[PDB]
């Protein structure tokens, strides 16, 4: 279907392709026609939100934006150009009742299209050795491969993990000194700076006891973004 | 060490008889770059495609799994060592987070399985009673120690190798290697210098120097990208131009956290005299002990004063002025309820990781909380003492320096504690004595102007004064919220009683 | 007390047969799905006839 | 529109009492408690049910768990007049 | 409702009847409250203070303390009282104190209560016994900053103050 031509430079309305005469092609919408090159010439992953369910967070939602998914609606082009991969990893800290689920339920399932994979605290952990852990690589195997083969354009995959600190706690000081959470962090650390090195998820935590959180889970490119919500101001109020 | 076996002439080593090194391990702190190092290794290094593993990606629940898991990785590099002997294609594996999986044998506690002692298989394959030959093999832990040294001998794996922070100008590669893209297609200004940045970053390491760039580029873009569209504008024209700096004050912690000497200093320090130069050039003729001298390697200092005289924020001052590598203080802020034992164990941790540099400073802030010290009665935690004033006299190995100091109110108690004679020296704080001296600092201050000043300066010189300065600083301020005439006669007649 | 043990164990597998020896049987039962249709092929058409 | 699923537990504290690592070492078994409050303020809504809940020891629960919301009400029942008697 | 700040009703508690005036006294001290609060709300470069307040014993001095605050109208006030801390080890206790200031730096500002110190802090002048921990915890915090922009007052009570000159606690 003819979108816009142009002469050799007016747009007309009919014309003549001739040998010197450049096209370009471009997925219709709801395709799944995969096109490479660039003889080419969109997806964004936020199509709507106008205002959601939130007050007095302006700043911190402007924070969070701008870091985790700026990247993301950006010209693809000038990033590669920019050569910089992106952030994920959010982690919230707060006090109980201050809108943190609410905040990350929103994002995940209004905000940009997918289904998040959610855990509620720990479903993971199990009877039998080995299988509660591998629930984890369950879960990042639906997004690892889909990178592998689509590359770096892809559809996004999300985890939000929830009440992270019950299932993760430093090393050491573990319910005796070997520890029985010690082998399921030592996979999750294992995959999200995994030597992969995929770039197609972002991983939200929540807490209400951030300082108990490894800091080896916590440097950036694990969980980047340690972000305090606190109570609010009367105008947020 | 390890690859000059691979990358030789084969003729020369056939003339030796070495078995060619099993593998590597290589640790330290995280975020410190050792997976990338990994990656590139067996990436770029070795012709062969790497199987890797995760950590825990072994283990499975029926009994013989786990180790039947492992066999499978080296039966393809064993069934070649026997199809060929000499050479191989040299298949690799990468383990992760291996410290789970290797632990010592001898600890069951909270497994309650056997299945810890998977490791017998693993090393009984590696050199087993069958050599395998033409495979290497590389670790990855945050935690070194817990591993059962049977693996960590040579042979087996040769190296222990701890990948430190990285040095400040070391650091400026890693920056400059990530800025080559940014630079090339020319969205980088040439105002922004990544020395100035590099000597603004005291421990930022890997990942958490590359995290501010990330966020660089996030903040710079979010500028041209602006509701309901929250459209993304075309415009391609920009550059993150010194919001690196601010973001680096922002953003991100250290991950080694000094940054604040805040909390330590709410005003800087008022020159307010001869004292203060007497003293910071004692201090600056002081830190050069350590650095001048390899048969001091260890110096000790007390600063002795009256209360409220702010010696403890001046010992930062002197601190940050000597511009180590590595300096923390050790506060009873941040160890508050800690029984005896915990109270040692964190300073405990302090001069053991202080130690790792080859030098630091470290200060000891009021001491006469630190160890609880009451008259009504002697009354104080001995355990503390005794550790501290061993620490003192414990010199770091092969001459990699220190600098201690420490603060108190009081002497008095402390020469019955025998501690300083333990310290090398002590410098004295003299606290405002007069007047002048007095008015000449609170106009470097200002908050009263000249008509105020002469209003006081009539009868200050007649009177001699005793003061220093944390109490006056509340004193001005609480005469200040007064109405404007009654501000100077209040500070006055506070005066007259708090001095006297 | 102050006792918190939280523990695992592993599976122990019963003999189901473990080899691969019930493919027989199964080729049995492959022929007996696979030579009889031809059989009634045959037999409508020997009727036609 | 659906039908509610009312829950019951008789004694609460036992199960879940502060996770504040206190009482010893992280309470006891606060992996629990962790689960529960992310299962019914989790990030479904879950509009359907009323949990109900039974203790004659109360200070101990944690506050996390009942604020507005998981649970707004807590009420005392205490020992009635001559009238209810 | 209550809630996790504030509430209209840990007052009525502690000031049953109220205050009422019998004097310039109450004038100069409440006034000097309300000065003190001021001064913290207003300015910068003191970002705590620091009062105590002494009386005899039978004098009310944790009325006045509550009504300080109460006329403050700061967002954040929670009382550290010892009738909900009872027969503690000082370990919880101390615990209990720091939670209160912990929770308390969140806020931009606040208010804090310490009231009949000398039973917070055991104390006994025959042979004389108190808890080391407690006071230790204590005097630090009264010395300590919160993170910057913030600000509090912490107000005290005690029937006593010679033994804590002699306890080094009131410079
Ligand atoms: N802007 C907001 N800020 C705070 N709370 C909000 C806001 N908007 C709505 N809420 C209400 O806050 C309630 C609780 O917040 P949320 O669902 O994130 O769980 P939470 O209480 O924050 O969890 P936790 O107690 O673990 O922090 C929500 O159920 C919602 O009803
Ligand atoms: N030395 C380095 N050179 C270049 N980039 C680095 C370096 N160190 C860290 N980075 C940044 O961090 C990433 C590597 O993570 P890193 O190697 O620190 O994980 P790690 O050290 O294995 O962490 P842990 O030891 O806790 O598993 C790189 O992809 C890059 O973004
Ligand atoms: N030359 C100076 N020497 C010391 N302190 C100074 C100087 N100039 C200014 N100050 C101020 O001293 C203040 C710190 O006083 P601080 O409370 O640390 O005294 P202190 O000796 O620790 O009190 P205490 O003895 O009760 O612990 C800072 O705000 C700082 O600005
Ligand atoms: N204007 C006032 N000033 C002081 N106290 C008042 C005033 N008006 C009423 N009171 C009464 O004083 C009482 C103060 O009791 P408070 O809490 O001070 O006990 P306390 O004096 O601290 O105990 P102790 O004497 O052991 O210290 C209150 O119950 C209050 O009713």
């Amino acid at each position: 279907l003819v979108k816009d031509i142009e002469a050799m430079r007016q747009k007309i309305e009919v014309g003549l392709v001739v040998g010197n005469s450049q096209v370009a092609f471009e997925k219709a919408e709801n395709s799944s026609l995969n096109l490479i090159g660039k003889a080419k010439t969109i997806i964004n992953p936020d199509w709507n939100f106008e205002k959601m369910g939130i007050g007095g967070l302006d700043k911190e939602f402007s924070d969070i934006f701008r870091r985790a998914f700026a990247s993301r609606v950006f010209p693809p082009e000038i990033v590669e150009q920019m050569g910089c991969k992106h952030v994920k990893g959010i982690l919230l800290y707060g006090p109980p009742g201050c809108g943190k689920t609410l905040l990350a339920r929103q994002i995940g399932k209004m905000l940009n299209a997918r289904e998040p994979k959610v855990v509620n605290g720990p479903e993971i952990l199990n009877k039998y050795v080995g299988e509660s852990e591998a629930n984890i690589r369950k879960l990042f195997a639906d997004a690892e491969e889909e990178q592998r083969r689509l590359g770096a354009n892809s559809g996004l995959h999300i985890i939000i993990f929830d009440e992270i600190d019950a299932i993760c706690k430093q090393r050491g000081s573990m319910a005796g000194s070997t520890g029985v959470h010690d082998t399921v962090v030592n996979q999750l650390l294992s995959k999200i700076d995994g030597v992969e090195q995929l770039n197609n998820i972002l991983v939200i935590g929540m807490t209400n006891r951030p300082d108990l959180i490894d800091e080896a889970l916590l440097r950036p490119g694990r969980l980047e973004v340690k972000m305090e919500i606190g109570l609010p101001d009367e105008k947020g109020r | 060490r390890a690859f000059a076996s691979r990358v030789f002439p084969p003729e020369i080593v056939e003339q030796m008889g070495c078995k060619h090194v099993k593998g590597i391990l290589l640790y330290g702190p995280p975020g410190c770059g050792k997976t990338l190092l990994a990656r590139q290794i067996g990436k770029m290094l070795n012709a062969r495609e790497p199987k890797v593993v995760n950590g825990p990606e072994i283990l499975n629940k029926y009994v013989g799994e786990s180790e039947a898991n492992i066999r499978k990785l080296f039966a393809d590099a064993e069934e070649e060592q026997r199809r060929l002997g000499a050479n191989s294609g040299l298949h690799i594996i990468i383990f992760d987070e291996i410290d789970a999986i290797c632990k010592q044998r001898g600890s069951m506690a909270g497994s309650t399985g056997v299945h810890d002692t998977v490791v017998n298989q693993l090393l009984s394959k590696i050199d087993g009673v069958e050599q395998l030959n033409n495979i290497l093999v590389i670790g990855m832990t945050n935690r070194p120690d817990l591993i059962d040294e049977a693996l960590l001998r040579p042979g087996r794996l040769e190296v222990k190798m701890e990948i430190g922070l990285p040095d400040e100008k070391g650091r400026l590669q890693i920056l400059h290697i990530h800025t080559a893209r940014m630079r090339g297609h020319q969205l980088l200004s040439a105002d922004v210098d990544i020395k100035e940045l590099a000597v603004e970053t005291k421990n930022f390491s890997g990942a958490e120097l590359e995290g501010l760039v990330r966020a660089a580029q996030s903040t710079a873009m979010n500028r041209h990208i602006i509701v309901d569209m929250e459209k993304a504008e075309s415009l391609q024209v920009t550059r993150g131009d010194f919001l690196a700096s601010l973001e680096n004050d922002i953003k991100p912690a250290f991950g080694t956290n000094q940054e604040d000497y805040a909390s330590y200093i709410m005003n800087g320090i008022i020159k307010w005299g001869d004292p203060v130069t007497r003293v910071l050039d004692d201090g600056e003729l002081l830190v050069q002990q350590t650095k001048n001298s390899d048969r001091t390697p260890l110096v000790s200092v007390l600063l002795e004063g009256p209360p409220h005289s702010g010696k403890t924020a001046l010992a930062a001052k002197i601190a940050e002025e000597s511009n180590f590598p590595f300096i923390k203080i050790c506060s009873p802020d941040k160890m508050i309820g800690f029984s005896e034992t915990a109270k040692c164990q964190a300073m405990k941790k302090i001069f053991d990781d202080a130690y790792k540099s080859q030098l630091s400073c470290v200060v000891v802030d009021d001491i006469e909380r630190l160890l609880d010290y009451v008259p009504i009665g002697p009354r104080f935690s001995n355990l503390v003492l005794q550790a501290l004033l061993v620490l003192l006299k414990k010199a770091p190995p092969q001459g990699r320096k220190l600098l201690i100091i420490g603060t108190t109110s009081r002497k008095d108690v402390l020469q019955e504690m025998e501690m300083l004679n333990a310290f090398s020296t002590t410098i004295h704080v003299p606290n405002i004595a007069t007047g002048e001296q007095l008015l000449e600092a609170l106009e470097l201050l200002g908050n009263f102007k000249d008509k105020e000043r002469t209003t006081i300066a009539q009868q200050v010189k007649g009177k001699k004064v005793w003061i220093g300065i944390k109490k006056l600083l509340m004193l001005i301020e609480m005469s200040l919220q007064m109405d404007p005439e009654y501000r100077v006669r209040k500070f006055l007649a506070l005066l007259r009683e708090e001095g006297a | 007390m102050a006792e918190d043990a939280d523990m695992r164990n592993e599976l122990e597998e019963m003999q189901r047969r473990a080899d691969q020896l019930a493919d027989e049987s199964l080729e049995s039962t492959r022929r007996m799905l696979q030579l009889v249709e031809e059989s009634k092929d045959a037999g409508i058409r020997t009727l036609v006839m």
